[PDB]
């Protein structure tokens, strides 16, 4: 940004879907490949694990 | 005469009053020193501070300020009973008996379409 | 109301409190009546910053 | 559609502020509720400051209303320091700066509402109804 | 035929006992209405309405220590109902240093499992039930509602010093005294404890009848050192 | 039951309006809060819609600024409507628009634009013109660099 | 803690001096806070929502 | 047969408790209650007490 940089860290990335079975279908292949992903929408209660 | 005392911290206040009730003796020894609070902890803290000071605080009475402006008015003024017949309850039953009589008045508009479209008594109550 | 009464007669009892910590200073201001917060209308005023009462750093009060 | 600058904005009737994704629609509530507490603006002005309290302003979600509770007091603070300093660093304070007449009273206004912000009326659209249904019981029809 | 020896037990009805103690007019007569009506806010039957009046008015009368006779003649000037106190105890009491003294001068204690306690500091939370004076000689008085005794021989002299031994009433002797002596110093300028105290009357409530000389009423007069060196022990 | 929900507020709001005491009611909540900011009017509902008209609709010395972003009603399922800021557009003279972006990348705001002005009437509806916006002034140099 | 008056109420329109509401009151319950603490003080509220990471203010007192 | 006994004293009560009577008759249901649906215990004494108390109290300024 301008003359200042940052290096990417895994924070930087955001990756948007629009229902709970796709966010699935992406989050295995990423776990898959081993990158550590949180669903920030998950409405899953606590007492569903 | 009445006397206002300021202070900065209640220990200073606290102190004056014990050194005003050692300085002072009461005549009856069967006669409740009162003192006008608000809270119970309050009460509590006065009565420990008190024994620690003394030896034993007993015979002290702590009245809310209304009960005790109301044993005044008893004592007082005469014919007046105990307590009075306007409190917060039996003036709500009074008001339940006095109001549907009341409705219809050319002025009470406003409280008749409040009341009588349908109650089971809870919105008067 | 205190101090619109006729017949009453008013005294005093103030300790005072040193100001050495930094609750001891909010509480000796509240107590003094005063108001030493820094506003800087003036600029010669607003660059310098020595005028306030020194913080120490190990000081936990507040 | 207008091009909008909130120092311009007439304050009667309607206005229908369209602003896109990722303008700052913050921002155009807190300069605009700035102008509504200090009444500026002219002929684009409401004929009176206001009290903090008579400020309604419906908002989405409660997490929304807490973070624009806290802008607009931070702004008011902001604000009422530059008054005080007649200086400030920030474009639209200085231009605010330049629109207030009497700064002393602006610095008095500003302090009293930031007072007053524990108070402030930012609701939701459920709690801004069932707040006027509590007060107006009797046109209502409604329990309290 | 009922009778207070026929009385149910439980707590309950102690405090129904305690509750028709608390509001009464010594002097005037009982109102008969009146005290079926608190029997009615009790939830007892009317059976036992005549029987609880006699028992009253049997108590009212009755010669506790032979002056201030008949407490229906306590006035309201002289009287003092349910007292409470704060007793400051500081340096922490050692319960076996306590029973020490509690051994040497109180002559009833022989009957001593004691101490099922641990040192604790502070102050002492205590309620005494009534505290009035026949023209000095402070009399201090607590009511007790106590077993089924079906007749009076479970009402006798030396059964009652028996249980008062098994539910340890002397550590209330000591401190309601103590309590009362040291108020009295607070309050009464310069008094002679051996000239005004005139002490306890532990009256057992159950167990009284009509005309019956020394039945269910009890008198303890401190040792009168005891109580200096206690207090000192408090106080140290 | 006693009981009430949310629904039940706005629509008993609505119904006291829509009454015979409405206009007292409507008196009252002018002379109390009179000017109204509604923030994210793109999702808003007939019921509240028609409260707002029939308190601020008319009557001088009241304002309502409505303050809203059509492109994003994302919300039909939840019960928002577009239909109903179709409605206040058609029916409020004025309209307004800011000019600037701040977050987005130069580059990045320009390609959006040029995606939404592929065609002539973008959103399929003649009320949502997409005016294209510029990137504000002090974000010129964003840049990303990947290897 | 809010505390809403009743609406129609006479003493919300028209106040006096001696007039006690709870906004007043809890914030003179704030300073008479302040003034008791003898030696230390902690004050301590939520800052950041555990669940979505989202910020939340302090109270205007603090 | 002991739960069809709490159900026949459910359905008389239910039955019983549905008019509308005045105070005076609004005064022993409470004690009815109680002593028809609740065995009292050492411990449960303190609250049937207080519980007793309130509606007493409550038909007493009623009264």
């Amino acid at each position: 940004n301008g003359d200042d940089a940052r290096p990417v860290r895994a924070s930087d990335i955001s990756v948007l879907v629009r229902s709970r079975q796709e966010a699935a279908q992406v989050r295995d292949a990423l776990t898959l490949l081993e990158i550590p992903s949180v669903y920030l929408s998950n409405r899953d209660s606590v007492f569903e694990t | 005469m009445l006397r206002v005392y300021h202070s900065n911290r209640l220990d200073v206040l606290e102190a004056l009053m014990e050194f005003i009730v050692e300085r002072e003796r009461l005549d009856d020894p069967f006669e409740p020193e009162m003192i006008l609070v608000q809270s119970t902890g309050m009460a509590q803290w006065l009565q420990m501070t008190l024994s620690q000071k003394f030896g034993i605080a007993a015979n002290i009475d702590f009245p809310l300020p209304a009960s005790f402006i109301w044993d005044m008015f008893v004592r007082v003024l005469p014919e007046i009973p105990k307590e009075s017949a306007f409190n917060k309850q039996s003036m709500s039953w009074k008001l339940m008996t006095l109001l549907p009589q009341l409705l219809e008045r050319e002025d009470f508009t406003l409280l008749r379409h409040y009341l009588t479209d349908d109650s089971d008594k809870r919105k008067l109550f | 109301l205190l101090s619109d009464l006729e017949s009453s007669q008013e005294l005093d009892a103030f300790v005072d409190v040193t100001p050495d910590n930094l609750l001891h200073n909010i509480q000796s201001d509240i107590l003094e009546l005063e108001n030493r917060a820094v506003a800087g209308v003036n600029i010669e005023e607003f660059s310098r910053s020595d005028n306030k009462r020194p913080l120490d750093p190990l000081d936990s009060s507040i | 559609a207008e091009t909008l600058d909130p120092l311009r904005l007439p304050l009667q009737g309607e206005r229908l502020i369209e602003a896109s994704a990722g303008t700052g629609k913050t921002f155009t509530i807190a300069a605009l509720y700035l102008r509504l507490l200090l009444g500026l603006g002219g002929s684009a002005a409401f004929p009176r400051p206001l009290t903090v309290e008579e400020l309604l302003v419906v908002t989405f979600t409660e997490a929304a209303t807490a973070e624009l509770r806290g802008r607009i007091r931070s702004n008011i603070h902001e604000l009422r320091i530059a008054c005080l300093r007649e200086t400030t660093d920030n474009p639209l304070y200085e231009r605010l700066l330049e629109e207030i007449d009497d700064k002393a009273q602006a610095a008095q206004w500003l302090l009293l509402a930031e007072r007053q912000m524990d108070e402030a009326a930012v609701f939701t659209i459920h709690g801004f109804c069932q707040r006027m249904l509590n007060l107006n019981a009797f046109e209502s029809g409604m329990l309290f | 035929t009922l009778t207070p020896h026929q009385f149910p037990r439980g707590a309950s009805p102690g405090t129904f006992l305690h509750s028709l103690f608390e509001d009464l007019d010594f002097t005037q007569p009982v109102d008969p209405n009146w005290v079926r009506e608190k029997l009615e806010l009790g939830g007892f039957e009317s059976q036992w309405e005549p029987v609880l009046t006699e028992w009253i008015t049997a108590v009212l009368q009755a010669p506790l220590n032979e002056t201030g006779v008949s407490l229906s003649q306590l006035s309201a000037r002289n009287k003092q109902v349910e007292m409470e106190f704060y007793l400051p105890i500081s340096e922490p009491l050692i319960a076996s240093q306590l029973d020490t003294l509690i051994r040497q001068f109180d002559p009833l204690s022989a009957g001593c499992p004691p101490l099922e306690f641990m040192q604790v500091r502070g102050m002492l939370k205590g309620f005494i039930d009534l505290v009035f004076r026949h023209e000095g000689r402070y009399y201090l008085l607590d009511y007790k509602s106590n077993w089924l005794g079906e007749d009076s021989s479970a009402y006798t002299q030396q059964a009652m010093a028996a249980a008062m031994q098994a539910h340890r009433y002397d550590l209330q002797y000591q401190l309601y005294t103590l309590a009362l002596h040291r108020y009295l110093r607070h309050r009464i300028a310069d008094y002679d404890y051996e000239h005004h105290f005139g002490g306890v009357i532990y009256l057992f409530l159950r167990g009284v009848d009509k005309e019956h000389p020394q039945q269910g009423i009890y008198t303890t007069r401190p040792n009168a050192g005891l109580i200096a060196l206690m207090d000192e022990m408090f106080a140290g | 039951r006693g009981e009430l929900g949310f629904d039940d507020m706005l629509s008993r709001l609505d119904s006291a309006l829509r009454s015979e005491s409405g206009e007292v009611l409507a008196a009252a909540i002018r002379t109390r809060f009179p000017v109204a900011m509604i923030d994210e009017f793109q999702d808003t509902d007939p019921q509240q819609y028609r409260i707002f008209r029939r308190i601020w609709h008319h009557q001088p010395e009241t304002a309502l600024l409505l303050i809203g972003d059509p492109k994003q009603a994302i919300y039909a399922f939840r019960g928002a409507d577009i239909f109903t800021y179709m409605k206040a557009r058609s029916e409020v003279h004025a309209h307004y628009t800011l000019d600037t972006n701040w977050r987005s990348a130069p580059g990045m705001v320009n390609s959006v634009n040029k995606l939404f002005s592929q065609t002539d009437d973008a959103f399929m509806f003649r009320e949502i013109p997409f005016i294209p916006v510029k990137s504000a002034g002090k974000n010129q140099a964003l840049r990303f660099v990947f290897k | 803690r809010q505390l809403a008056p009743l609406g129609f109420d006479l003493m919300s329109q028209k106040p006096k001096r001696g007039d006690r509401s709870r906004r007043d009151d809890d914030r003179y319950l704030f300073l008479e806070a302040l003034i008791s603490a003898q030696q230390k003080l902690y004050i301590s509220y939520i800052g950041r929502s555990i669940q979505d990471n989202s910020e939340r203010f302090p109270s205007v007192l603090v | 047969g002991h739960l069809a006994s709490l159900l026949m004293q459910l359905n008389i009560w239910r039955r019983g408790l549905a008019q509308e009577r005045p105070l005076e008759e609004w005064l022993p249901v409470c004690r009815d209650m109680l002593n028809a649906f609740f065995l009292p215990d050492a411990e449960t004494e303190a609250a049937m007490t207080l519980i007793e108390q309130q509606w007493q109290a409550i038909i007493a300024e009623g009264l």
